[PDB]
């Protein structure tokens, strides 16, 4: 899960 | 012939053959703090800074079509308050002589999402895993991307000197990275192929970029001696  | 090379073991204030850029300081105890940091200590979050060697170096020349060899070696520590939510991480790399700040956070100053805007090539000590990354801190090798054309297991150890030494070998077109914990006796390695011809320009600088995380604060980052030498035959 990447964040942004 | 040519050849360059340099070695120090502090860093010193307002000195003029380190070229500053973003968060970037000297303390008075000698560390190139490449974050910005509160009064006690701890990261803010969405620092980045880089530094760079004042001395472009001379990577590989058009005319003969020969390449450099080179090595880097310095030492790095970082501090993390939540050990267990890390901030991007900190590189080594190689830029064009005009070399600006890129993206943060994950990008750590060093590239972008699009396309490119420089052409860098960097050795990544990585501590946050992005959607391109592997699982757990590494170690990485990237050219011209942040995704590493190879990566290996960082054993992290928070606070502690990590010694680390980078070469690369024109005969072989191999760039090498290794990292240690004298203190943990523990030991780190990498290798890939690199064409420096076809990812640098012929001159470049280099230096060190290291980023916070973006809504947290994560880690900061250290570096606290540096050496290089480099050579470019005919
Ligand atoms: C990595 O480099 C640093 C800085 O050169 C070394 O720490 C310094 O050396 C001695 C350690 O006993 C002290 O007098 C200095 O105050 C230290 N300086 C700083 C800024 O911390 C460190 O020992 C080196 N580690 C190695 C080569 O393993
Ligand atoms: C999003 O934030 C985290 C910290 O929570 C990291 O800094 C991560 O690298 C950020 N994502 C990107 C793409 O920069
Ligand atoms: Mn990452
Ligand atoms: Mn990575």
């Amino acid at each position: 899960p990447d964040t942004r | 012939a040519e050849t360059v090379s340099f070695s120090w073991n502090k860093f010193v204030p307002k000195q003029p053959n380190m070229i500053l850029q973003g968060d970037a300081i000297v303390t008075s105890s000698g560390k190139l703090q490449l974050n910005k940091v509160d009064e006690n200590g701890t990261p803010k979050p969405s620092s980045l800074g880089r530094a760079l060697y004042s001395t472009p170096i001379h990577i590989w020349d058009k005319e003969t079509g020969s390449v450099a060899s080179f090595a880097a070696s310095f030492n790095f520590t970082f501090y993390a308050p939540d050990t267990k939510r890390l901030a991007d991480g900190l590189a080594f790399f190689l830029a064009p002589i005009d070399t600006k700040p890129q993206t943060h956070a994950g990008y750590l100053g060093l590239f972008n999402e699009n396309e490119s805007g420089d052409q860098v090539v960097a050795v990544e000590f990585d501590t946050f895993r992005n959607s391109w990354d592997p699982p757990n801190p590494h170690i990485g090798i990237n050219v011209n991307s942040i995704r590493s054309i190879k990566t290996t297991s960082w054993d992290l150890a928070n606070n502690k000197v990590a010694k680390v030494l980078i070469t690369y070998d024109a005969s072989t077109s191999l760039l090498v990275a290794s990292l240690v914990y004298p203190s943990q006796r523990t030991s780190n390695i990498l290798s890939d192929v690199v064409d420096l011809k076809t990812s640098l320009p012929e001159w470049v600088r280099i230096g060190f970029s290291a980023a916070t995380g973006l809504d947290i604060p994560g880690e900061s980052h250290d570096v606290l001696s540096w050496s290089f030498a480099s050579n470019l035959p005919h």
